[PDB]
C-alpha cells in the first residue's frame, strides 16, 4: 500500500520516547 | 441452526397432535413418579432447597 | 394554502364535464384509498408493479382514459392492462374479483367514486411527489 | 435536530473515523463501564451491618468505617479479570479523570471539524481502490454510504443552496 | 475434514461432562461458610 | 487553461454548479442563467435526459493556455465540466512532488487549527 | 480508446427515441395502446433492420399495425448493444421509482 | 427412483445430474423427417482447469488445477432446445433457454482467485454428418456465448460502472485521469467457447442419453480492468430427447 | 512494513497484560 | 417480468448470479437476489412450484395460478416491518398504512419478558444461594473469608 | 480423597492467581479459540464474499488494511443462518472464501462470555459475597448477544451481524439507522441517556470523593498515599460531599447513603444498556423507531417538512447505497 514513509519513524518515535521517558523513571524509583 | 430449525420447524399438524399425545403421557407419568417419590441423594446435593 | 373547490374540481368523464368535490368526500376517500389501496399504491406509486402510477399524466394515457372519475370507477369495477387488452380482475381488486379481495365486498359507488376523486385530486396538492417515489420524500 | 446534526457528521465529515471522537467515545463508555462496576462492586462486598434483607439501612453517613470490603473486593476482581483497584483515591480520581478526558478530546475534534479539518479519508486506500476495482473494504463502503447521504439530504438540509438535483445524477445502487 | 469432525466432538464432549459432573459434585458446599 | 464556457446544441451559455466547501465529492450540474438545469454527468443512465451527448454540450475557452480552443467530444467536455466545479481550470504538475490529487489546507488553516 | 458504450448511445437516437432493438420495455409506456401487449412483441421479435420492420410482426391486428402507424415516429433502430441487452437487462434495467 | 425435495434437500444432490446404468449402451433412431426437441439438457462440471500465464521466454503454457470455493452452485440444467436434423443427416442442437450460467470462482496456487461465467448461452452444438442415430460413439461439438462476468449495472467499490455509477474516481479530484482510464472506463466483453460433448451411455428406449463434456472459455475480466484467464471446463452432461 | 507495525505493538500490549497481571506490585494488607 | 417475455431461468443478474433464480451452497433452485437467505422458507402457495432439485422452471412457465401472484403480492405488501407508530413499511417509508405484523408485537414482546426472566432468573438464583449460604446481607466483619485466606501473590 | 476429589478441588479454588471453576472450564477453551482465530483471521485471512454475491471485501491486515479499516468480515449471505463449522467445508479454502472464520469466532466468543458472567456468579459465591455483579455484566453481554445472534436471527442471516471490525462497527451502525430509523427509537434513546448519564455520575461520583478527601499527605506526594490497602477508616468526608453537593443543588437532590449512592450508580447505566440492547433485539424483528415521515401538513394537504423528514432524507441515502450490487428487487425487506 503506498503508505507515507514518514510513518514508520512517526510511529516508533511515537512509541521509544515517551516509553523510555517512564521507564527510567521507574528504574530510579526501584534502587532507591 | 438455518435448514433445520429444532422444533420449530414442524411444519403438519399429525406431528403437532402426535406430540401432544407423547408430552400429555409424558407429563402425566412424570406427575405419578413425583407424588410417590422423593429426591435421590444425588439431586438433593445438587439443588437449593427453598421457596426462592 | 387551503383545499378549496378550485382544488376539489376534477374531470368527471372524457368529454369534459367536471364535478366539484366537498372537502368531506375528499377526506373520505383518502381514508378509503388508505384502506383498500394504499398498501400497493401509497404515495401514487405501485409497489407491485412500479413502472405504473397514478399520476394524472400516466392515468391519461391508459386505454380506456382513467384520468376522470368514469374512468377510475370503472377501473375498479373491471381493471384491464394499460391498453386495455386484458381483464385483470382476477390479480387486481375490484368489485368483479370481490369475492377473492373482500375488502372490495362492502364499497358502494359513492365510495369509489370518493376513491377517484382522491386519485385526482392529490397530484394538484403533492405535485411531483404523487406517483414519483422515494426521489422527491 | 441533533440527530440530523450526528447524521451531518457522518456523512459530509466522517466523523466516526476521527481518533479524537474515537477516545471521546471510549471516554463515555468507559465512563458508563467505571459507573457500573463500581456501584455493582460496592453493593456486592458490603459488610452485614444491619438485620434486615434490605441492605440500605444499615449505613450511617457519621460512620468512621468502609461499608464494604476493598479487601475482598480487590481478590475477587485480581481472581476474574486480572487486575483489581487497590486504592480507593486512584479509583475515585480515575472515575472523574475517564469520562473528562474523553469529552475534551472529542472537543478537539469538533474544533478541527469547524475547518472541515477532517479525518475523511486513507489515502494509501484510495490509490489503490481508484486503481484496483477489485479492492474492496469496509472504509470503501462506508464513504458510498456517506455520498448517498450527501446527496439525497443536501436539498432539503441546506434551502437556501438551490441544490437542484434530477433523478439521474442521484447516486444509487441496483434496484434501491 | 472427518477427522477434525470427530475430534471435536469429543473435546467439547469431555469439557461439557467435566461441567455437569463438577456442578453435580456437591456444589452448595463449596462456599466459605456454611456447609450445609 | 483558460475560463471555460460551456454551451449547449442550441448555443445557449451553460454554467457549472460550483462545489461548496463542504462536500468532498459533487455532481455535475450545468444551469442556464435562470439556474433550469440543462445538462448533467448522470450516475443511471437508464432514464437519462440531460447526458453532454443528449444536450451537445460544447466548451470553448478565452483566455489562458486554451484561448480560441472549442471540444465537442463528450469525454473531453466532460473532463473540463469536472474541472468547472473547482473554478478555474489550471495546468498542474504532479510529478515532480508525486502529487496524489486530493486536497490539502493551507497555512491560514493549520495557523487557525493549532 | 476506451469508451463507455452507454454514454455513446446517449448520444444517438437511442436518446431521443424508443429504441427498438435496445431500449427497455417500460418505455412503451410512454404513448397509448403500447404496453404490455405490443411492447412485448416489439421487443421479443428479434431486433429490427428498420423501425417499418415493426408492422411486419406476424400476427398484429389491423387495430395493432394502426398504432404501430401512430407511433413510428417515436421509434428508432440503432444497433444493438450487447451491455443494454444482455442480462434480460429490456425486460427489467434494475430501476424501479 | 421418485426422490422429493424433502428427499434431496441439503445433500449437494441438487447440484448433480442424472445418471444412466451402465447397461445404458443402446442407440436412439433419428427419424430424419421428424422434428426433435432436447427436453432437459444438464451439464455438471467436476473438474476447472485455469492455463497458466508463462513468463517472457516464450516457454510452455498449462492448464493447472483449482480449487472450487464457492460450492455446490456449478451446474447447468433445465436446458432446452430444438434438435435438427439437418441435410447431410448431422443433428444440431439450438438452445433455446434454461439455466444456462453458473458464476464459479476457483483458486490457484498462490491464492490467486478466479471468476467465471461458466455458460453455455446461445449453445449451437453440431453432431457429424448423417446421424442415423445416435449411439455410445456420438459426439457433438459447438460453440456458445459468454458474456461479461458482471452486467451493466454492477458498481465496483468506488461506485464506478458502465450503465449506473461515477465516470472517475471522486476520492482523487485532481489526479491525472488518464492513469486510471482502463478502470474508469468499464467495458462490457462478449466472447465464444467451445465445448465437446461424448455420447458414452444411450437409453435409446427412452431417449436419455449421458456422457462427459469439456469446453474451453475465459474467465471474468472485470469489466476490461484486467485480462482474462483460459479455463478450461470437464465433466458430466444428461439429457433427454424428445419428439418435438 | 505497516503490518509489522501494527502486529508489533499489539505484540506488546499482550506482553503487558502478562507482565501487569503476573508481576503486578502485590497488594498487601497493611 | 415473465409475463412480459423474460427468460428468468437464463437471466444473469449484475453480480453474474441470476437475478430470479440461483443455487443455494447445496444445489437446490431458490429466488436470487438478497432472499437467497431465506431459500429454506416453506408454505403452500410455493410448495407446488417445487421439484427435486428446487424449483422447477417448468412449473414456473406453466403452472403458476392467480391465486398465487395474488398470495404473493398480498404478502409481499405486508412483510412484518413497521414503525413503532405502526407505519407499515420501511423506516423510509411515508405516512399511510396503518400496519405493524402481528408476528413483529408477538415477537418483540416475547423476547423482551424472556430476556428479562433471564435477568431474573440471575437475580434469585444468586441471592437463594447466597441465602443458603447465609450472606445475602453481607459479609460478617468478624469472620471475613478473604481474610483468611493465602495472599495470591 | 480420590482423583474425581482432587481435581473439584483445584478447579474450585479460591487460592488460583485466576479463579477458574466450572463456568471456567468451558469459558478456557471457547475463549482461546475465538482468540486465536481472531488474530490470525485478522492480518492473514484473505477475502470474504459477505453478501453471497461473488464480491469479496478484503478484511485483514496482509490484504491492505490498516488498524482502523480492517475486520473480521460476517460470513456469506448465501449460507444465511446455516451452521458452517470446519468440516462442513470441502476445503479451508473454501471456509476462508465464505466466510468460516466470523461462526468460529462469534460461537465461541459468546458462549465463553456467557460463561464469563457465570464465572462471576461463581468466584462470588466462594468468596462469601453477594452475587449480582454478574447481573451488572448482562447488559454488556446482552448487548453483544444482540448484534453477532439476536439481529441475525431475525433478519436470515449472519452475513448482517456486526462485523469483527472498527470501520465495519461503523457500517453495521449506518446501515442499521437507515433500515429501523434506530435514533428515533426509544430503547436507543434511553441507552444513549444509559451511558451519558452513567459518565456523568462516573464523573460526579469521582469528582465529589476527589474532592473531599481528607489531608493525609504533605503537597511532595501523590494524595493516594494518604490511602492504605485494607485501611478500617474511611478516607474522604462524606458529609462534606454531601454538604457540597447539597447546597449546589438542593439538599434532597443529594444522596447521604453510600449504599443508596452506589446502588444508583449500578443501576442507572445496567438499565439503559439494557434497554438498547432490547432495542437492537427488538428492531431485529422490525418493530422499528418512530416513523413522522409527512406526519405535519398544512390546510390544503402540502407536506410541512420537519426535523424529522430531514434525518429521512439522510437515511433514504443510507438505503439507496448500501451494498449497491446486492438487490434485485424494489424493497429491502430484510
Ligand atoms: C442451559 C441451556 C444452555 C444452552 C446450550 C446449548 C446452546 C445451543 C443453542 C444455540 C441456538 C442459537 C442459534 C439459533 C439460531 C437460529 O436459527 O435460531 C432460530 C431457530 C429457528 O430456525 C429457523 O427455523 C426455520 C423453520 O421453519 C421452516 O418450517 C416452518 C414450518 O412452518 C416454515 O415452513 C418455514 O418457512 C420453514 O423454513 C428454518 O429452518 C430456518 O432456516 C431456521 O433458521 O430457532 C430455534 O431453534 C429456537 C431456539 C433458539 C434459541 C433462542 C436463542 C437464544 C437467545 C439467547 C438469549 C440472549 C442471551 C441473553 C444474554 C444475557
Ligand atoms: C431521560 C431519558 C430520556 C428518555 C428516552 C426517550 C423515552 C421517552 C421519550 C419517548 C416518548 C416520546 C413520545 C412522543 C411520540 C409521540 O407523542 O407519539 C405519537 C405516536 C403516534 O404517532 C402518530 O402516528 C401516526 C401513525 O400513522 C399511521 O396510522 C395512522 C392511523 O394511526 C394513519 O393511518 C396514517 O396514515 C398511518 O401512517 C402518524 O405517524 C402521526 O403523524 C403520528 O403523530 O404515539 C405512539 O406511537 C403511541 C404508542 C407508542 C408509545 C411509545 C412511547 C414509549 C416511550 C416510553 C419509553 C420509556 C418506557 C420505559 C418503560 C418502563
Ligand atoms: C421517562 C420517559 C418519559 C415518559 C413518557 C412515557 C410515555 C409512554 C406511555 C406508555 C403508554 C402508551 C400511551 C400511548 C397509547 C398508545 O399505545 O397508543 C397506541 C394504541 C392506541 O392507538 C391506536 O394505535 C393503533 C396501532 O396500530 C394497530 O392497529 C392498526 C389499525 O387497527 C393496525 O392493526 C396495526 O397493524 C396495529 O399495530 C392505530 O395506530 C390506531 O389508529 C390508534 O388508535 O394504544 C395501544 O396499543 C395500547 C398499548 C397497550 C400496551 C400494549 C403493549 C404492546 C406490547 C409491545 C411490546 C413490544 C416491546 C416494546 C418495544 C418498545
Ligand atoms: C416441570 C417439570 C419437572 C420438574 C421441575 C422436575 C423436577 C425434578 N425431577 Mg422430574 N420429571 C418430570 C418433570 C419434571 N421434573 C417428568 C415429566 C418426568 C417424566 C419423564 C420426570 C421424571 C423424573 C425422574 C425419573 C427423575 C426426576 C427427578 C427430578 C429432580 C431432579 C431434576 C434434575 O436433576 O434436573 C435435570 C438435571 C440433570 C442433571 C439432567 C441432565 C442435564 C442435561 C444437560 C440434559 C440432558 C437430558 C435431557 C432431559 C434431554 C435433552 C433434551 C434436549 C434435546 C433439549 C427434580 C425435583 C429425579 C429425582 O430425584 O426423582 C425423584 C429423577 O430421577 N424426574
Ligand atoms: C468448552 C469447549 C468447547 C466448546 C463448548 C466448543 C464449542 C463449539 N465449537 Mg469448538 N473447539 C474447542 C473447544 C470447544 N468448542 C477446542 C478446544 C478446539 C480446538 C481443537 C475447538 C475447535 C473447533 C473448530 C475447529 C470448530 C469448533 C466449532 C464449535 C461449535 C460446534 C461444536 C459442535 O458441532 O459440536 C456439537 C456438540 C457436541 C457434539 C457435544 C454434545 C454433548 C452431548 C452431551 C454428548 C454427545 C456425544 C458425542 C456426539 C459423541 C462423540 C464421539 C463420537 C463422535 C465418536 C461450538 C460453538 C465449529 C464452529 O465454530 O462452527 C461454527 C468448528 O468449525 N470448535
Ligand atoms: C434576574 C435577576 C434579577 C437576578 C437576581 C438573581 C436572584 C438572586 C434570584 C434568586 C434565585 C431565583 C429566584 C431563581 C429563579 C430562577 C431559577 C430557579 C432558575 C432555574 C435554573 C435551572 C434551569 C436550573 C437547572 C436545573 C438543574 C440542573 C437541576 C435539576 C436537575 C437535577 C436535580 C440534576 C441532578 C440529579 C442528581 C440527583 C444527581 C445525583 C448524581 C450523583 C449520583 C452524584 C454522585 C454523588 C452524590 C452525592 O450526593 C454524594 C454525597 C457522593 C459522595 C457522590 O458521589
Ligand atoms: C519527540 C519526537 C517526536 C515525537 C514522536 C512523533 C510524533 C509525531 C506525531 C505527528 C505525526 C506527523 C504526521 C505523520 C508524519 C507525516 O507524514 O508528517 C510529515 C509532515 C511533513 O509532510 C511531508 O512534507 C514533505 C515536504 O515538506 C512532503 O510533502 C511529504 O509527502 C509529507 O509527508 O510533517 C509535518 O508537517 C509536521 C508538522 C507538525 C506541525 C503540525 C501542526 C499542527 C499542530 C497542532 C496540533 C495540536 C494537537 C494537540 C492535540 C491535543
Ligand atoms: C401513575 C401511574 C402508576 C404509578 C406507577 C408507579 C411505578 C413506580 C416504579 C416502581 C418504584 C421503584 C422503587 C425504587 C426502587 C428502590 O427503592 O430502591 C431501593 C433504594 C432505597 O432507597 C433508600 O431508602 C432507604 C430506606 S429503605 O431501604 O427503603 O428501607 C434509605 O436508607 C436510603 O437513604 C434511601 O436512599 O433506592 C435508592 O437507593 C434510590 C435510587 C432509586 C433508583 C431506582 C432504580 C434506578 C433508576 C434506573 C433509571 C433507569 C433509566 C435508565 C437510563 C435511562
Ligand atoms: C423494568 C426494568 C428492570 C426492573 C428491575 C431492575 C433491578 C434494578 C437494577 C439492577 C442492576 C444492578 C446490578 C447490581 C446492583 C446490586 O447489587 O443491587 C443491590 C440492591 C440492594 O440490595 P439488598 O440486598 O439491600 O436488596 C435486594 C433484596 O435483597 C431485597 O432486600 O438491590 C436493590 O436495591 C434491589 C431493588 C429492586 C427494586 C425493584
Ligand atoms: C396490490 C395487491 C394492489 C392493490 C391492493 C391495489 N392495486 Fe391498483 N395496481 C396494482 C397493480 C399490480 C397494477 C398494474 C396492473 C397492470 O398490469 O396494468 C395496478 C394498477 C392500477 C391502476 C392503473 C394506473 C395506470 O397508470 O394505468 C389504477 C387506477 C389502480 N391500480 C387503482 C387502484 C385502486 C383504486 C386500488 C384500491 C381500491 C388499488 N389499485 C389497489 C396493484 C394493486
Ligand atoms: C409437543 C410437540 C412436539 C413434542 C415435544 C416434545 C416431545 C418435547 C420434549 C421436551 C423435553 C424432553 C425437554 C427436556 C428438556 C430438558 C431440560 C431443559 C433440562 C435442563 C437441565 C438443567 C437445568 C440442569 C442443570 C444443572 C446442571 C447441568 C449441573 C448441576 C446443576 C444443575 C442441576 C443446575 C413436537 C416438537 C414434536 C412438535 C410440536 C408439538
Ligand atoms: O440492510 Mn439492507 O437489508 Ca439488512 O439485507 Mn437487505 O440489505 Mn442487506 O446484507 Mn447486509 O443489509
Ligand atoms: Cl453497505
Ligand atoms: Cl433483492
Ligand atoms: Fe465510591
Amino acid at each position: 500500500m503506498e503508505v507515507n514513509q514518514l510513518g514508520l519513524i512517526a510511529t516508533a518515535l511515537f512509541v521509544l520516547v515517551p516509553s523510555v521517558f517512564l521507564i527510567i523513571l521507574y528504574v530510579q524509583t526501584e534502587s532507591q | 441452526f438455518g435448514g433445520e430449525g429444532w422444533i420449530v420447524s414442524v411444519n403438519n399438524l399429525e406431528d403437532v397432535v402426535g406430540g401432544h399425545i407423547w408430552i400429555g403421557l409424558i407429563c402425566i407419568a412424570g406427575g405419578i413418579w413425583h407424588i410417590l417419590t422423593t429426591p435421590f441423594g444425588w439431586a438433593r446435593r445438587a439443588f437449593i432447597w427453598s421457596g426462592e | 394554502a387551503e383545499l378549496t373547490p378550485e382544488v376539489l374540481t376534477v374531470p368527471l368523464n372524457s368529454e369534459g364535464k367536471t364535478i366539484t368535490l366537498t372537502e368531506k368526500q375528499y377526506l373520505e376517500g383518502k381514508r378509503l384509498f388508505q384502506y383498500a389501496c394504499a398498501s400497493c399504491h401509497v404515495g401514487g406509486i405501485t409497489k407491485t408493479n412500479p413502472s405504473l402510477d397514478l399520476r394524472t399524466e400516466t392515468l391519461a394515457l391508459a386505454t380506456p382514459p382513467r384520468d376522470n372519475i368514469e374512468g377510475l370507477v370503472d377501473y375498479m369495477k373491471n381493471p384491464t392492462t394499460y391498453d386495455g387488452e386484458q381483464e385483470i380482475a382476477e390479480v387486481h381488486p375490484s368489485l368483479r374479483s370481490a369475492d377473492i379481495f373482500p375488502k372490495m365486498r362492502n364499497l358502494t359507488e359513492k365510495d369509489l367514486v370518493a376513491i377517484a376523486g382522491h386519485i385526482l385530486v392529490e397530484p394538484k396538492i403533492l405535485g411531483d411527489k404523487w406517483g414519483g417515489g422515494k426521489v422527491y420524500y | 435536530a441533533i440527530f440530523r446534526f450526528l447524521l451531518f457528521f457522518q456523512g459530509f465529515h466522517n466523523w466516526t473515523l476521527n481518533p479524537f471522537h474515537m477516545m471521546g467515545v471510549a471516554g463515555v463508555l468507559g465512563g458508563a463501564l467505571l459507573c457500573a462496576i463500581h456501584g455493582a462492586t460496592v453493593e456486592n462486598t458490603l459488610f452485614q451491618d444491619g438485620e434486615g434483607a434490605s441492605t440500605f439501612r444499615a449505613f450511617n453517613p457519621t460512620q468512621a468505617e468502609e461499608t464494604y470490603s476493598m479487601v475482598t473486593a480487590n481478590r475477587f476482581w485480581s481472581q476474574i479479570f486480572g487486575i483489581a483497584f487497590s486504592n480507593k483515591r486512584w479509583l475515585h480520581f480515575f472515575m472523574l479523570f475517564v469520562p473528562v478526558t474523553g469529552l475534551w478530546m472529542s472537543a478537539i475534534g469538533v474544533v478541527g471539524l469547524a475547518l472541515n479539518l477532517r479525518s475523511y479519508d486513507f489515502i494509501s486506500q484510495e490509490i489503490r481502490a481508484a486503481e484496483d476495482p477489485e479492492f474492496e473494504t469496509f472504509y470503501t463502503k462506508n464513504l458510498l454510504l456517506n455520498e448517498g447521504i450527501r446527496a439525497w439530504m443536501a436539498p432539503q438540509d441546506q434551502p437556501h443552496e438551490n441544490f437542484v438535483f434530477p433523478e439521474e445524477v442521484l447516486p444509487r445502487g441496483n434496484a434501491l | 475434514m472427518e477427522t477434525l469432525k470427530i475430534t471435536v466432538y469429543i473435546v467439547v464432549t469431555f469439557f461439557v461432562l467435566l461441567f455437569v459432573f463438577g456442578f453435580l459434585s456437591g456444589d452448595p458446599a463449596r462456599n466459605p461458610k456454611r456447609k450445609d | 487553461k483558460g475560463h471555460a464556457v460551456f454551451r449547449n446544441k442550441e448555443g445557449e451559455e451553460l454554467f457549472v454548479r460550483r462545489m461548496p466547501a463542504f462536500f468532498e465529492s459533487f455532481p455535475v450540474i450545468l444551469t442556464d442563467k435562470n439556474g433550469v438545469v440543462k445538462a448533467d454527468i448522470p450516475f443511471r443512465r437508464a432514464e437519462s435526459k440531460y447526458s453532454f451527448e443528449q444536450q451537445g454540450v460544447t466548451v470553448s475557452f478565452y483566455g489562458g493556455e486554451l484561448n480560441g480552443q472549442t471540444f465537442t467530444d463528450p469525454p473531453t467536455v466532460k473532463s473540463y465540466a469536472r474541472k468547472a466545479i473547482f473554478g478555474e481550470i489550471f495546468e498542474f504538475d504532479t510529478e515532480t512532488l508525486n502529487s496524489d490529487g486530493i486536497f490539502r489546507t493551507s497555512p491560514r488553516g493549520w495557523f487557525t487549527f493549532a | 480508446e476506451l469508451v463507455n458504450v452507454v454514454d455513446e448511445k446517449l448520444g444517438t437516437a437511442y436518446g431521443e427515441k424508443i429504441d427498438l432493438n435496445n431500449t427497455n420495455i417500460a418505455a412503451f409506456i410512454q404513448y397509448r395502446g403500447l404496453y404490455p401487449t405490443l411492447a412485448k412483441l416489439i421487443v421479443k421479435n428479434a431486433p429490427y433492420e428498420s423501425v417499418e420492420d415493426v408492422l411486419n410482426i406476424p400476427g398484429l391486428t389491423e387495430r395493432q399495425k394502426q398504432i404501430l402507424r401512430e407511433n413510428l415516429e417515436h421509434f428508432t433502430v440503432t444497433e444493438v448493444e450487447t451491455a443494454l441487452v444482455e442480462g434480460g437487462d429490456r425486460y427489467n434495467n434494475g430501476l424501479y421509482k | 427412483q421418485t426422490l422429493t425435495y424433502d428427499d434431496i434437500v441439503g445433500t449437494g444432490l441438487a447440484n448433480k445430474c442424472p445418471t444412466l446404468d451402465d447397461t445404458a449402451r443402446g442407440a436412439y433412431p433419428i427419424d430424419s423427417s421428424q422434428t426433435y426437441r432436447i427436453a432437459r439438457l444438464c451439464l455438471q462440471p467436476t473438474t476447472f482447469l485455469v492455463k497458466e500465464e508463462p513468463k517472457n521466454k516464450r516457454q510452455e503454457a498449462e492448464f493447472v488445477p483449482t480449487k472450487l470455493v464457492t460450492r455446490e452452485t456449478t451446474s447447468l440444467d433445465q436446458i432446452q432446445g430444438e434438435l435438427k436434423v439437418n441435410s447431410d443427416g448431422s443433428l444440431t442442437f439450438v438452445e433455446e433457454d434454461g439455466i444456462d450460467f453458473q458464476p464459479v470462482t476457483v483458486q490457484m496456487a498462490g491464492g490467486e482467485r478466479i471468476p467465471l461465467l461458466f455458460t453455455v448461452k446461445n449453445l449451437v452444438a453440431s453432431t457429424q454428418p448423417n446421424v442415423t442415430s445416435i449411439t455410445t460413439s456420438t459426439d457433438f461439438k459447438g460453440e456458445f456465448n459468454v458474456p461479461s462476468y458482471r452486467t451493466a449495472n454492477f458498481l465496483d467499490p468506488k461506485g464506478r460502472g458502465l450503465a449506473s455509477g461515477y465516470d472517475s474516481a471522486i476520492a482523487l479530484p485532481q489526479a491525472k485521469e488518464e492513469e486510471l482510464a482502463r478502470a474508469n472506463v468499464k467495458r462490457f466483453s462478449l466472447t465464444k467457447g467451445q465445448i465437446s460433448l461424448n455420447v458414452a451411455k444411450v437409453d435409446g428406449r427412452t431417449g436419455e442419453i449421458a456422457g462427459t463434456f469439456e469446453s474451453e472459455q475465459l474467465s471474468d475480466d472485470d469489466m476490461g480492468a484486467h485480462e482474462p484467464h483460459e479455463v478450461k471446463i470437464q465433466g458430466v452432461f444428461y439429457a433427454s430427447i424428445e419428439p418435438a | 512494513m505497516e503490518t509489522i507495525t501494527y502486529v508489533f505493538i499489539f505484540a506488546c500490549i499482550i506482553a503487558l497484560f502478562f507482565f501487569a497481571i503476573f508481576f503486578r506490585e502485590p497488594p498487601r494488607i497493611t | 417480468d415473465q409475463k412480459l417475455g423474460a427468460n428468468v431461468g437464463s437471466a444473469q443478474g449484475p453480480t453474474g448470479l441470476g437475478k430470479y433464480l440461483m443455487r443455494s451452497p447445496t444445489g437446490e433452485i431458490i429466488f436470487g437476489g438478497e432472499t437467497m437467505r431465506f431459500w429454506d422458507f416453506r408454505g403452500p402457495w410455493l410448495e407446488p412450484l417445487r421439484g427435486p432439485n428446487g424449483l422447477d422452471l417448468n412449473k414456473i412457465k406453466n403452472d403458476i395460478q392467480p391465486w398465487q401472484e395474488r398470495r404473493a403480492a398480498e404478502y409481499m405488501t405486508h412483510a412484518p416491518l413497521g414503525s413503532l407508530n405502526s407505519v407499515g413499511g420501511v423506516a423510509t417509508e411515508i405516512n399511510s398504512v396503518n400496519f405493524v405484523s402481528p408476528r413483529s408485537w408477538l415477537a418483540t414482546s416475547h423476547f423482551v419478558l424472556a430476556f428479562f426472566f433471564l435477568v431474573g432468573h440471575l437475580w434469585h438464583a444468586g441471592r437463594a444461594r447466597a441465602a443458603a449460604a447465609g450472606f445475602e446481607k453481607g459479609i460478617d466483619r468478624e469472620s471475613e473469608p478473604v481474610l483468611s485466606m493465602p495472599s495470591l501473590d | 480423597a480420590n482423583l474425581w476429589e482432587r481435581f473439584c478441588n483445584w478447579v474450585t479454588s479460591t487460592d488460583n492467581r485466576l479463579y477458574v471453576g466450572w463456568f471456567g472450564v468451558i469459558m478456557i477453551p471457547t475463549l482461546l479459540a475465538a482468540t486465536i482465530c481472531f488474530v490470525i483471521a485478522f492480518i492473514a485471512a484473505p477475502p470474504v464474499d459477505i453478501d453471497g454475491i461473488r464480491e469479496p471485501v478484503s478484511g485483514s491486515l496482509l490484504y491492505g488494511n490498516n488498524i482502523i479499516t480492517g475486520a473480521v468480515v460476517p460470513s456469506s449471505n448465501a449460507i444465511g443462518l446455516h451452521f458452517y463449522p470446519i468440516w462442513e467445508a470441502a476445503s479451508l479454502d473454501e471456509w476462508l472464501y465464505n466466510g468460516g472464520p466470523y461462526q468460529l469466532i462469534i460461537f465461541h466468543f459468546l458462549l465463553g462470555a456467557s460463561c464469563y458472567m457465570g464465572r462471576q456468579w461463581e468466584l462470588s459465591y466462594r468468596l462469601g459475597m453477594r452475587p449480582w455483579i454478574c447481573v451488572a455484566y448482562s447488559a454488556p453481554l446482552a448487548s453483544a448477544f444482540a448484534v453477532f445472534l439476536i439481529y441475525p436471527i431475525g433478519q436470515g442471516s449472519f452475513s448482517d451481524g456486526m462485523p469483527l471490525g472498527i470501520s465495519g462497527t461503523f457500517n453495521f451502525m449506518i446501515v442499521f439507522q437507515a433500515e429501523h430509523n434506530i435514533l428515533m427509537h426509544p430503547f436507543h434513546q434511553l441507552g444513549v441517556a444509559g451511558v451519558f448519564g452513567g459518565a456523568l455520575f462516573c464523573a460526579m461520583h469521582g469528582s465529589l470523593v476527589t474532592s473531599s478527601l481528607i489531608r493525609e499527605t504533605t503537597e511532595t506526594e501523590s494524595a493516594n498515599y494518604g490511602y492504605k490497602f485494607g485501611q478500617e477508616e474511611e478516607t474522604y468526608n462524606i458529609v462534606a460531599a454531601h454538604g457540597y453537593f447539597g447546597r449546589l443543588i438542593f439538599q434532597y437532590a443529594s444522596f447521604n447513603n453510600s449504599r443508596s449512592l452506589h446502588f444508583f450508580l449500578a443501576a442507572w447505566p445496567v438499565v439503559g444498556v439494557w434497554f438498547t440492547a432490547l432495542g437492537i433485539s427488538t428492531m431485529a424483528f422490525n418493530l422499528n423507531g418512530f416513523n413522522f415521515n409527512h406526519s405535519v401538513i398544512d390546510a390544503k394537504g402540502n407536506v410541512i417538512n420537519t426535523w424529522a423528514d430531514i434525518i429521512n432524507r439522510a437515511n433514504l441515502g443510507m438505503e439507496v447505497m448500501h451494498e449497491r450490487n446486492a438487490h434485485n428487487f424494489p424493497l429491502d425487506l430484510a
